[PDB]
């Protein structure tokens, strides 16, 4: 009628309506008009009539062929010229998609930002998929052997409240789209070893005019974790090497690092911290510049 | 009076309707649904020049029903889903101009490829409706407005 | 042009005469017949004769022309085999072309 | 496939056309109440094979068609005219009419309307002049059709093409109860039957009145100078054949300057200002203002 399409025939695609990008494809259109043997058969891509690579193989069926189809989406529909009509007769249409099968997800990592209360699991998804690819995250307890699954489109936050059965778990990721499906290797975690303390930030940078110029660096974090190791990098912007110092800091008070440096040069400063001995670190803080007197 | 605002906005509508879809008649395809529901300006709906001099209330009752009917479609998923219709696109302005003009009178599933063909069908059927609507407003502002 | 089914105005009977009769289908329902004549064309009248499947035979008065067209309702059948030849009456006796017989419909070229 | 009656004692027989066809055997019956020695005579034909109340001849060529007559006892009882409808590989024959190519391919029937009044004129072309007969009937809608009265098909024009003459036929039609202001929902259906000698064909065309509207050229086109900058004020009027009133059936115009070599402006008003040049001509078209139908023809004046 007016609010719906009434197909008068059907259309199909080889190899399939969803195919690997860059492949040759053939689109077949078979008409089914009551009292009309079609004079000609047209194809439209995104409302644009196609003029090439169309062959009248059958009096009622037509084939459109594309070499190296690169569009990720395309709306196809075909029509028929009927002698008793001044209008083109709609046959049927179909949306075709192109993409790639998903890679085997690797670099699976699960961490718990301290006060976030939920565990953030990420991974490397691999090649571009272009098509709707869904990800299933499996979580299994090394103790009670019970397995939970979680669906997502990007990454996921899993609440620690749902992690009741033990503190040792196995985590792997399944990636799936129309063209394929792959699975990652199992990653085991210990909920005590995958915690990352709250962000550590640099406050100021003061230089003292005394015997030797001291560049005091003020930085602090709001973490309840006790055993914490940190690292700080400092380089002259003209230079291209990184100098680093290690500290086992106590965040009860704001930290003060005393550096003996050279005057009248630009500098850069970054910090990252971890629970001592644990596997994961913080990301490097945003670069903090400071010219000396 | 109020007839001038309805005349100016309807003038913009006929511009926006054809501007949204400049396809010619032979381009329009047809499908096996020959049999007939959609509100049309029927014969004797009081929208002829004599009908407005006798009583303009009858013609506006049908035009009001049509403007909210086609507005219901520009708000449907047909005109909002994939492929996305741009809001500032000339098709998007038609929606607000339809609701605004409708206010002055009296104070479902679909797949992305079907929407292209459906959108074509609605706009053409709308164009014939906006045409006769802009005629009664032009006649009203030129005859009943000065009085 | 319409095929008259009576007899030609000369007696039925030399080496000189027309030759190489070729007929094809020029349109969806119109046809054309071309031939050539060996000799002077002064006073020569050509007549294209055709015989149907029932045995009835007709003729076209071509006049001095060496090319004749006709529709599918002139009396000549096109879906079945017919017999064609050109007869020319210049002086003394009648002259004929080689015989050509075929189904006219499938002559599209 | 089947056979059908065109009018009184006139029949059309559908024939698949391919080489070496068997045709379709046809059973004809004389309209006689009682007879035991019926002979059959086709028009002039002296040779008479007809016998009995029913005669069956294998229709496989035009020669088997025509007016078949059965007269008993030296008195003519009735006649019977047989026409052929040529079907070729599933395609109905279209030899009588010519392809107009407008607006698209295979547009044998083309129709125009000078206004919304409900009067329209459909025309066609043909390459023959004799033994030709047309028959036009029309209505609005197919299910419950409304009344549409059509005149007679008549020769309107005769021109020359490459090697032959082209013949233009036309017919005038009027909707019995027309509603110009109404938004049309059911289309007009025009059906034309064509018979050339013994060959029958039929054509069709569907349209709304609003889509076939082509107004007549502008009326009373004149020019007048402007002393300030030697510009010209063009003035025209609405055509008489256009619908009334003009405050309801508005129009839009297009004004251009052409000077025997190689300028278009659009307006809704009935005048405009342009610039004239040497041996230049100003021309104006017309179109419905609120519906993009066909443009009018040009009305021109010299500078
Ligand atoms: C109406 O129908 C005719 C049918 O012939 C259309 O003619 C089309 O003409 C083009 C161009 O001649 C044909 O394609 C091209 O032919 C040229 C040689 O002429 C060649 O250079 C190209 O490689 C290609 O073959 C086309 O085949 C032909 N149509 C058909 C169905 O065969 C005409 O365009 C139609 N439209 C109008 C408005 O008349
Ligand atoms: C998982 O939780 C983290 C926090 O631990 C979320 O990170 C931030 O969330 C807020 C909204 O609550 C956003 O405004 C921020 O942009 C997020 N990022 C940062 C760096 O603060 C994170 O959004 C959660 N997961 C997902 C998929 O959203
Ligand atoms: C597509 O076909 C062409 C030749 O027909 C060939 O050269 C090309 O490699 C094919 N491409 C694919 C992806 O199969
Ligand atoms: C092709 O047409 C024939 C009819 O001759 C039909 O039987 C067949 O199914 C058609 N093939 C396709 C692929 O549509
Ligand atoms: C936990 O994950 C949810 C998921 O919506 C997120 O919104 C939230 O910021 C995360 N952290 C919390 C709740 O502390
Ligand atoms: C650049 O950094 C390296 C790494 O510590 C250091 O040895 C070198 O002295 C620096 N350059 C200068 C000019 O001090
Ligand atoms: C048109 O001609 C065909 C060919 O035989 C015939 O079957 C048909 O009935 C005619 N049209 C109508 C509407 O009857």
């Amino acid at each position: 009628g007016i609010t719906n399409i009434n197909c008068s025939g059907h259309i199909w695609v080889e190899p399939a309506t969803i195919f690997k990008m860059g492949m040759n494809i053939s689109i077949y259109c078979q008409a089914a008009i009551k009292n009309c043997q079609p004079r000609k058969l047209h194809f439209y891509k995104n409302g644009i009539k196609e003029r090439f690579q169309i062959t009248r193989i059958n009096k009622t069926t037509a084939r459109l062929w594309y070499k190296n189809f690169l569009e990720p989406h395309a709306s196809m529909y075909c029509t028929a010229e009927c002698p008793k009509h001044f209008q083109e007769t709609l046959i049927c249409g179909k949306d075709i998609s192109s993409g790639y099968p998903p890679d085997i997800p690797d670099e699976v990592t699960c961490v718990i930002y301290e006060y976030s209360g939920n565990m953030t699991c990420t991974w490397n998804a691999g090649k571009l998929t272009y098509i709707d690819t869904k990800y299933v995250v499996h979580v299994k307890s090394l103790e009670t052997e019970e397995e939970q699954q979680y669906l997502t489109s990007s990454y996921i936050n899993i609440s620690t409240d749902s992690l009741q059965g033990g503190k040792k778990y196995l985590v792997w990721v399944q990636a799936a789209n129309a063209l394929g499906m792959e699975e990652s290797k199992q990653l085991q975690i210990h909920l005590d070893d995958i915690v990352i303390p709250s962000a550590a930030v640099i406050s100021r940078a003061e230089t003292i005019n005394a015997t030797v110029p001291k560049t005091i660096i003020y930085w602090d974090s709001q973490t309840t974790i006790e055993k914490v190791s940190c690292e700080m990098r400092y380089k002259a912007t003209t230079n291209q090497t990184w100098n680093v110092k290690e500290f086992d800091t106590n965040f009860t008070y704001v930290q003060q690092s005393e550096f003996y440096l050279e005057p009248n040069i630009k500098y850069v400063f970054q910090v990252r911290c971890q629970e001592t001995g644990k596997r994961y670190w913080q990301p490097w803080s945003s670069p903090f510049f400071h010219k000396t007197p | 009076p109020a007839w001038t605002q309805c005349q100016q906005l309807s003038q913009k509508l006929c511009t926006l309707a054809w501007s949204a879809h400049p396809l010619v008649g032979h381009m329009d395809l047809r499908e096996e649904g020959d049999e007939e529901d959609v509100p049309h300006i029927q014969c004797g709906d009081g929208c002829d020049p004599q009908g407005l001099r006798d009583n303009s209330q009858f013609c506006l009752q049908r035009i009001h029903q049509g403007l909210i009917f086609y507005e219901k479609l520009l708000g449907s998923d047909i005109f909002t889903g994939e492929p996305s219709l741009l809001p500032d696109s000339p098709v998007g302005q038609l929606h607000a101009s339809l609701l605004g003009l409708s206010q002055l009178l009296q104070p479902s599933p679909s797949q992305p490829w079907q929407r292209l063909l459906l959108r074509f069908k609605i706009l053409r059927s709308l164009q014939a409706f906006v045409a006769v609507a802009a005629r009664v407003f032009a006649h009203g502002a030129a005859t009943l407005s000065p009085g | 042009s319409e095929c008259c089914f009576q007899d030609p105005p000369y007696p039925d009977a030399s080496a000189s005469g027309p030759r190489d009769l070729r007929c094809y289908r020029i349109s969806s329902d119109r046809y054309e017949c071309s031939w050539q004549y060996e000799g002077p064309t002064a006073g020569v009248s050509h007549f294209l004769r055709c015989c149907l499947s029932s045995g009835r035979c007709c003729y076209f008065a071509a006049g001095s022309a060496t090319r004749l067209q006709f529709s599918d309702q002139a009396g000549v059948s096109v879906l079945y085999t017919v017999t064609l030849w050109v007869e020319s009456w210049a002086r003394n006796q009648t002259e004929k072309s080689p015989e050509v017989t075929l189904q006219l419909y499938n002559s599209v070229k | 496939v089947a056979i059908w009656e065109l009018k009184k004692d006139v029949y059309v027989v559908e024939l698949d056309w391919y080489p070496d066809a068997p045709g379709e055997m046809v059973v004809l019956t004389c309209d006689t109440p009682e007879e035991d020695g019926i002979t059959w005579t086709l028009d002039q034909s002296s040779e008479v094979l007809g016998s009995g109340k029913t005669l069956t001849i294998q229709v496989k060529e035009f020669g088997d068609a025509g007016q078949y007559t059965c007269h008993k006892g030296g008195e003519v009882l009735s006649h019977s005219l047989l026409l052929l409808h040529k079907k070729e590989d599933g395609i109905w024959s279209t030899d009588i009419l010519k392809d107009q190519k407008e607006p698209k391919n295979k547009t044998f029937l083309r129709c125009e309307a000078k206004n919304y009044s409900g009067r329209f004129t459909c025309w066609w072309l043909t390459t023959i002049s004799t033994d030709l007969t047309f028959s036009v009937k029309s209505s609005r809608g197919s299910s419950d059709p409304q009344g549409v009265t059509c005149g007679a098909a008549t020769l309107s024009a005769e021109r020359v093409r490459g090697d032959n003459k082209e013949y233009e036929y036309s017919v005038e039609c009027q909707e019995d109860s027309a509603c110009p202001a109404a938004e049309e929902s059911l289309p007009i259906e025009v059906m034309v039957d064509a018979v050339h000698k013994l060959k029958y064909e039929n054509y069709t065309s569907s349209f709304f009145i609003r889509d076939i509207i082509k107004p007549d050229p502008p009326k009373n086109l004149q020019l007048k100078p402007l002393k300030n900058s030697r510009q010209v004020e063009v003035s025209w009027e609405y055509p008489d054949t256009w619908s009334t009133p003009h405050s309801y059936f508005s129009l839009t115009f297009c004004v251009q300057v052409q000077g025997k070599s190689k300028d278009r402006v659009f307006t809704d008003k009935t005048s405009a200002t342009v610039i004239c040049r040497k041996n230049a001509s100003i021309s104006v078209r017309a179109q419905d203002r609120y519906y993009s139908s066909s443009w009018s023809e040009w009305a021109s004046v010299p500078c």
